[PDB]
RNA sequence: AUGUUCAAA
RNA sequence: GAAGAACCUUACCAGGCCUUGACAUGCUAGGGAACCCGGGUGAAAGCCUGGGGUGCCUUCGGGAGCCCUAGCACAGGUGCUGCAUGGCCGUCGUCAGCUCGUGCCGUGAGGUGUUGGGUUAAGUCCCGCAACGAGCGCAACCCCCGCCGUUAGUUGCCAGCGGUUCGGCCGGGCACUCUAACGGGACUGCCCGCGAAAGCGGGAGGAAGGAGGGGACGACGUCUGGUCAGCAUGGCCCUUACGGCCUGGGCGACACACGUGCUACAAUGCCCACUACAAAGCGAUGCCACCCGGCAACGGGGAGCUAAUCGCAAAAAGGUGGGCCCAGUUCGGAUUGGGGUCUGCAACCCGACCCCAUGAAGCCGGAAUCGCUAGUAAUCGCGGAUCAGCCAUGCCGCGGUG
């Protein structure tokens, strides 16, 4: 039951550099300590690589997971 | 109490019978101040006890109230080592209020699902010298008298 | 959309984000809440019964 | 770690405040700040001239503001040529236009403040703290006053274990609430170290 | 023509107009029985009438603000009680005797810190 | 009609000034409604005594507003005279809305 | 309360969200009262000395 | 029933 | 400690970066010096950079506000030591005590006084006594609550009259409630009883008593009590770093153990509707009236307040009527799926709120253990500080029933 409002919000940093990314097609790798953005579909295919807090863990985006963010991927803690 | 000897709170007679002894009861039954179910409870019952008994209600607990006091309890006690529970009278005062005690608690022991009802019934047992209430009042004295050894601890 | 088609909805979901790197999908792996919560202590709606074990005594771990 | 402080327990009767000015919500705070920045440089600079109180009324940008002294000649000047450059450099610090008068303090010797600073500087020259703390109560209760006490804080001499040191005459109730006893409160940085010092002072009483 | 009398109780004010007439009561415009609507306290507030006995004789208007309809039944009790001496200041020797004429001082008690409750201190396990 | 509102920390401070504001206004004005009080706001501060725990220590300070008003109507240039520039007290602050 | 780390007057919030009170005497950011400026400590002081006007002890 | 030793103020 | 941890806070960890180095007063020297708008790279910080773009005073040599650079003061360190300290606080303990001066007793440590008898809440007071007095403490002097009067009436009411959209709305009126300032009131003062006295018991008047009820207030000292992380401060240590900036993470992990709490186990109950009594507070980018869109959170619009005269506000328990019919239930709400609002640059980690669905354990707690002596416990709702928002079921405080 998440919510943000109106105006899906996603850090310009990978934002305007990912899709820059779309006018060659792709590339290969990224890597952005915003974990804080949400996905947009620009970003299916893709393979950014988010920061534990510690590492750049590759997380390849898929349409399945596109409303997600990121972060949602990039476990901080270790356990067990 | 150290210093003097604690008067007790004087009641204001009942709203119906203007009998004090009957505010008491009501306080007894009373749980967060909420006073007002606890007088209704009371006289619900006392129209229950008109119903299924042709008596006055006010005579029935009345009636009750007095098969519900001990006349003799034990109070424990250290003497020399052990704790001898001795026997002894219990005061006037000290009677009333384990009798009321007693019926409310026996009458919210009961099974019928009505607060109101469990009084009715409890007090009516209670005048015929039945009911959990007078087992209560029995079971006590029984106790004294069963250490009617160690009552040369008078107190 | 009422029962068996609808728990199988509910169910399909989770197996959703369960099959994606997604972390709340592994909070159901592991059995521990979701929503998060604390798990140092009260979880046991989650966790089930106590599940003692040793420990150690002297170190006010009252 | 017991006991209140005489005045702030004294304000509503036998103590006045310090600062007398109503305000409220959105001044207060900036109308509060600004008399800590005039108490501020006052006791950096007048500190030899004896200061012992900064009394501060208010009414709209015309300050108050009443330096009480023992040696008001020091805080005036050379004809009045400090009371220029202070009186100045408070308008450096609020544009509020601001006055400055200057009260002599009679008898230095009834103001705990200043029998406070008075041990507490004899302290600093390394001076015998019993003696110079016997001496300022004998002062203290030899020019008036109903009642006097001076405290000394810890590590007197410079003894490596922190001590506390005495001294007292005539009635000096904490207790009674009208009693009228002047606090003074000096500090001492030192070789080994900070000592506080604390001056009581007792005068009539209704 | 009239007879005056305040009554406070437990934070309550009741303004007691007492006037040679019927017995009824008007209290805030709603009648006795109605403002009380089934509180079986409600009879009290009137006692002192029946003290000497009043009420078939005497009339009253009530103005009754503050508090709850029950220290509000005290304040009332307590207004019917002075006024009913104005009038006849002779009341005392029977209307006081009863204590009608005091003015219950029980108020709430001041909730201290450190307490849950004024007095209700919290609780510790293996002290 | 001039509505004077005058708000002190003194009790006397205002007590003072909002009664000089009336024996003067009253040579050359209405007669003034008198300095009617009004309810004081008062400020509560519940601190702990001393620092480091010692949750039970606390004291008590207040900071109590007080309020007056006293309204002259039938304003008459010399009211404005008797008034306009002559106060005294530094621990009060007028507010007046004619 | 390090001088370093009242950068808190600093205003450039970047976002004014990562603003917060301080104490205007001590720096004790912990438990700073608006209405004065001043943290939990030094209210009690100076409400002491009579330097914060009006603020009598309460009591009832 | 049991709960080591040791300095200064 | 924390009366407010998403970044900040923040002291920790990872990675990028800076070194005379977010704040203070200041020095020599070269230089552009107020300031305003962009771009490159970036997670942000930062770094690089384009650039509209200077008026001030002068002995005409040059000097200022402001600011960059290089070197400097030396700055900076929540880095160690609370057994080096100040300050402040907790504590025995609001306990009835702890002492001094002189005198007297004793070789002396010390004693006497402060003990004894009566009494008190009290080392409170009385009587006695080699003791006579005094200081800190008790009380008292200060604050809140208990009755009356004066002053003041835009709070208040047909109290009392005329009108009414019959709302105290209108005129009018200060009586009353009240508002806040001052004055009166209690002192065992009066009456009976005992007593040597203090005082104990009883009674009258009185709103009230025998200190009437609750605060502030903590003696000489104790614990090598607590805090160098609030601040202050001796000593030790670090100065490409044990300093500084930034982004992100952590302070919020779990097989478990404990403390303090919240909610609850149910019909003296739960739900819906209707209807009634409160106090103390807060309100300008702040409280938010009222109107509209939305089931709603909330959004749009917008009055008043700088607020006894408008708003938060509905008090809840309660009374009346209906539904449920003792069941893990119309108890209990956890938990989870979905939709959505709001604050904020931003709510994955990690906000609160709304609506739908979901609807766990729990059927009064073993040994053991805690609180409170009357308007108290118990129970019910209301406000505040901190504060964008909020993890408040906490804390401080308010009144209702009792």
């Amino acid at each position: 039951p998440r919510s943000l409002k109106k105006g899906v919000f996603v850090d310009d940093h990978l934002l305007e550099k990912v899709l820059e990314l779309n006018a060659k097609g792709e590339k290969r790798l990224i890597k952005t300590w915003s974990r804080r953005s949400t996905i947009v579909p620009e970003m299916v295919g893709h393979t950014i690589a988010v920061y534990n807090g510690k590492q750049h863990v590759p997380v390849y985006i898929t349409e399945n997971m596109v409303g997600h963010k990121l972060g949602e991927f990039a476990p901080t803690r270790t356990y067990r | 109490a150290r210093r003097r000897r604690a008067e007790v709170r004087q009641l204001q007679p009942d709203l119906v019978y203007g009998d004090v002894l009957v505010t008491a009861f009501i306080n007894k039954i009373m749980r967060d101040g909420k006073k007002n179910l606890a007088a209704r409870i009371f006289y619900d019952a006392c129209k229950i006890i008109q119903e299924k008994t042709g008596q006055e209600p006010l005579k029935v607990f009345k009636q009750a109230v007095e098969n519900v006091k001990p006349r003799m309890e034990v109070r424990s006690r250290r003497v020399g080592g052990a704790n001898y529970q001795v026997p002894m009278e219990v005061s006037p005062r000290r009677q009333q209020s384990l009798a009321l005690r007693w019926l409310v608690q026996a009458a919210n022991q009961r099974p019928e699902r009505r607060a109101a009802v469990r009084i009715a019934h409890e007090l009516m047992d209670a005048a015929e010298g039945k009911g959990g209430a007078v087992k209560k009042k029995e079971d006590v004295e029984r106790m004294a008298e069963a250490n009617r050894a160690y009552a040369h601890y008078r107190w | 959309k009422l029962e068996g088609e609808l728990r199988a909805e509910v169910a399909a979901n989770i197996k959703r984000l369960m099959d994606i790197g997604c972390y709340r999908g592994l909070r159901h792996r592991r059995g521990l809440p979701v929503r998060g919560q604390r798990t140092r202590t009260n979880a046991r709606t989650r966790k089930g019964p106590r599940k003692t074990v040793a420990g150690k005594k002297k170190a006010p771990r009252k | 770690g017991n006991k209140i402080h005489p005045i702030g327990f004294r304000l509503g009767i036998t103590r006045d405040w310090e600062s007398r000015w109503y305000a409220g919500k959105k001044q207060y705070r900036h109308l509060l700040l600004e008399d800590q920045r005039i108490r501020g440089l006052l006791e950096k600079e007048l500190y030899s001239a004896g200061l012992a109180r900064v009394d501060i009324e208010r009414a709209a940008d015309n300050v108050a503001v009443t330096v009480h002294v023992a040696k008001p000649g020091v805080v005036i000047g050379r004809g009045g040529e400090r009371i220029r450059v202070l009186r100045e450099e408070l308008a450096k610090l609020t544009g509020k236009n601001v006055a400055l008068n200057v009260q002599e303090v009679q008898n230095p010797n009834l103001s705990a403040p200043l029998v406070a600073q008075r041990v507490a500087e004899q302290i600093e020259r390394r001076f015998a703290v019993r003696r110079a703390i016997k001496q300022a109560v004998q002062r203290v209760m030899e020019s008036g006053a109903k009642g006097a006490k001076v405290i000394v804080s810890g590590r007197i001499g410079g003894a490596e274990q922190a001590r506390t040191e005495w001294a007292a005459q005539g009635r000096v109730p904490l207790h009674t609430l009208r009693a009228n006893i002047d606090y003074g409160f000096a500090l001492a940085r030192t070789t080994y170290g900070v000592l506080g010092v604390k001056a009581y002072i007792f005068l009539g009483e209704v | 023509e009239q007879y005056y009398g305040t009554g406070r109780r437990k934070e309550a004010v009741a303004r007691v107009f007492l006037r040679p007439g019927n017995g009824k009561v008007t209290v805030n415009g709603q009648d006795f029985n109605e403002y009380f609507q089934g509180l079986v306290r409600a009879v009290a507030a009137l006692e002192p009438l029946r003290a000497v006995d009043a009420l078939g004789r005497f009339d009253a208007y009530i103005t009754v603000r503050g508090g709850g309809k029950s220290g509000q039944i005290d304040a009332i009790k307590l207004g019917i009680a002075r006024a009913l001496v104005q009038y006849n200041p002779d009341y005392r020797a029977k209307l006081k005797p009863l204590g009608f004429l005091t003015r219950d001082a029980r108020v709430v008690e001041r909730k201290k810190y450190g307490k849950h409750k004024a007095r209700r201190a919290p609780q510790y396990s293996k002290r | 009609k001039i509505r004077i509102k005058l708000r002190g920390f003194d009790h006397k401070t205002l007590d003072a000034s909002a009664q000089k504001i009336v024996e003067a206004a009253r040579r050359s004005g209405a007669q003034v409604s008198g300095p009617i009080p009004l309810p004081t706001r008062v400020r509560r501060f519940t601190v702990i005594r001393g620092p480091f725990k010692h949750k039970d220590s606390r004291e008590h300070f207040e900071l109590r507003t007080h309020n007056r008003l006293v309204d002259i109507i039938n304003p008459n240039r010399k009211t404005i005279e008797q008034l306009m520039t002559l106060d005294l007290p530094t621990g009060v602050e007028i507010e007046i809305k004619t | 309360a390090r001088k370093a780390l009242i950068e808190k007057a600093k205003r450039t919030p970047k976002f004014k969200v990562r603003a917060y009170t301080r104490c205007v005497r001590c720096g004790r950011a912990r438990s700073v009262y608006r209405f004065f400026g001043l943290c939990r400590i030094c209210l009690r002081e100076l409400a002491h000395k009579g330097q914060l006007p009006g603020v009598r002890k309460a009591s009832w």
